[PDB]
């Protein structure tokens, strides 16, 4: 069970942790997050309480290195910081942990939903997408525009997801133009995963991140991202069947998670309405459509 | 984006674009089987390629053998338009290769765009124009050559004729909509109206009779009364 210590909390602000959030009062003697579970990527974010402007947030694996927040009066957020003298780190945790100055994340036992969410994600695929690799956590706000939305501008602070649009040549071979367009499997197997991606893992785990920077941060163009990785499988003919088994469990417990009361904003209903009625994949989605269908018959 | 109202002389300008119309492309006459079923009978159609400025109508003639053994025929035909469309550009010079080609159906933007991949700087806009382009059929000799065909073809025609030499491409164009337009609603009579006149003849190089401008203006004049008599007659007016 690992630690995030916090110098301190100087400013009134909504902290993320996961899936859960609590408030931080200006100047309340707060020191951090303990029993954080080790094996999984975490992301801790904030919403400040005077600019709910700027959704943001620092993900990180505790087992890469130490990692505190501190806020910063100058660039006026809180920070992650790495601290290299371990022995300092422990004596500054144990200090904390001794006057229960640290909320605890709050896990319940049966409840697998960050597993479930964060099952393909990995550090290492994370810091190629959100390139600044003087750190070992990574850095992501709600304004951060992707390097499509920049083709369609600062290319440092960009989401470096993996491109995919329909209409491109890399996704239509020559003399299979309507064979391809209308069944995209060459493009999903061929090109994306043979030639990109290199497995099924890592595909969901692009997926994963960007439906989690979609909701936490209402980063916009993780939310195109993650339809189109949904509509390039539900689009293809022809997909490994325990890569339709696991998609469908992958959305399941996103939609699971999802705000009932953000499905607007982060839900296409085009893209959803064609991947579970239309597309070539309308019915290997059963726990999904399930979900969809008893919590945003709106939508559908 | 789209072609309308607004923006409808710029298809008289000096930028190369072509108009596609796909919708005499796949053609069938229905029919009862013995079995009393229904089915149906491809018969040779047409891709409708127009250069609005010169009258340069490249017609690409569908042979019934393309469609067989093939499903979904009304999807196909969208992408063999796409295709045949894609395949002259390429055939022509640069210079040559428009710059803008305007569907008149909004269902042939995607299978253009893809087909034109190569051609990013070639702009597909679909039209809020509602042409007449589907009449194409109801020029004889058009008709005569598609029937006639074999095998797949292109034939080129100007249908302009030999107007231009007296008459703006926007006057040309006009007038071509406007027959079309009547040859739509009631060919019949518009076909009546073109030639009953025998001392006016079509050459054989043309498409349309011979009329001196005086002419062209009382064929235009009962043009329009037969487009307003077919409307009074449709909607009891
Ligand atoms: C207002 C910030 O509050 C603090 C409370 C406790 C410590 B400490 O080391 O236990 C430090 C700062
Ligand atoms: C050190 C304890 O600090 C806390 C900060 C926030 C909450 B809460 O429920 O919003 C609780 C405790």
């Amino acid at each position: 069970m690992n630690t995030v210590p916090f110098t301190s909390a100087p400013i009134e602000v909504t902290i993320g942790i996961d899936q859960y959030s609590f408030n931080v009062k200006e100047n309340q003697p707060f020191h951090g997050i303990k029993d954080i579970p080790i094996g999984h990527v975490h992301v801790i974010h904030f919403q400040h309480a005077d600019n709910s402007s700027m959704r943001y947030g620092y993900w990180f694996d505790c087992r890469m290195g130490n990692f505190y927040i501190q806020y910063d009066p100058k660039d006026g957020l809180y920070k992650m910081m790495e601290e290299r003298d371990g022995a300092k780190f422990e004596n500054i945790v144990h200090n904390f942990k001794e006057r229960q100055m640290m909320v605890s994340y709050p896990k319940i036992d049966e409840d697998d939903t960050w597993y479930n969410l964060t099952e393909f994600v990995q550090m290492d695929k994370i810091r190629k997408i959100v390139r600044k690799d003087e750190n070992q956590f990574s850095y992501v706000d709600s304004s951060m525009t992707t390097v499509q939305e920049n083709e369609l501008s600062d290319p440092a602070h960009s989401l470096n997801y993996t491109v995919i649009n329909f209409k491109s040549r890399e996704a239509i071979r020559p003399g299979h133009e309507m064979e391809d367009f209308l069944d995209k499997s060459y493009y999903l197997n061929t090109v994306m995963l043979q030639g990109i991606f290199k497995n099924s893992s890592n595909y969901f785990g692009e997926l994963q991140f960007a439906f989690l920077n979609a909701m936490f941060f209402g980063n916009y163009g993780s939310s195109l991202q993650w339809h189109a990785m949904i509509e390039l499988i539900c689009s293809s003919a022809t997909v490994p069947k325990h890569m339709l088994d696991k998609l469908d469990e992958i959305l399941y417990y996103q939609i699971k998670t999802l705000p009932e009361q953000y499905s607007d904003i982060l839900l296409n209903e085009r893209v959803w309405n064609i991947c579970l009625y239309s597309s070539f994949q309308k019915n290997s989605l059963h726990n999904t459509e399930k979900i969809m269908e008893n919590k945003y018959p709106e939508l559908l | 984006g789209a072609m309308n109202s607004s923006n409808y002389a710029e298809l008289f300008n000096n930028d190369i674009k072509l108009f596609v119309d796909d919708t005499n492309v796949y053609r069938v006459t229905v029919h009862k089987t013995f079995e009393g079923n229904v089915a149906t009978k491809a018969i040779n159609g047409c891709i409708f390629t127009l250069n609005p400025k010169t009258g340069h109508l490249f017609l690409k003639i569908i042979h019934t053998s393309v469609w067989a053994g093939q499903k979904r025929l009304s999807q196909l035909a969208k992408w063999k338009t796409a295709e045949e469309v894609s395949a002259l550009v390429r055939s022509l010079p640069k210079e040559e290769q428009p710059k803008q080609i305007i569907v008149t159906r909004k269902a042939m933007l995607d299978p253009l765009e893809v087909h034109m991949l190569d051609f990013p700087n070639i702009a597909i806009r679909p039209t809020e124009l509602r042409l007449p382009f589907s009449a194409a059929m109801s020029i004889d000799k058009l008709s005569d050559v598609v029937m006639k065909a074999t095998e797949p073809q292109m034939v080129l025609f100007n249908i302009y004729d030999d107007w231009l030499d007296r008459i703006s491409s926007y006057t040309a164009f006009s007038r071509l909509t406007l027959l079309l337009r009547a040859l739509k609603t009631n060919e019949e009579s518009a076909k009546m109206i073109l030639l009953s006149d025998p001392t006016i003849t079509i050459k054989s190089y043309h498409l349309w009779p011979s009329f001196t401008d005086e002419q062209w203006i009382t064929i235009e004049s009962q043009m329009r009364d037969l487009i307003l008599t077919e409307y009074g007659r449709k909607y009891n007016v």
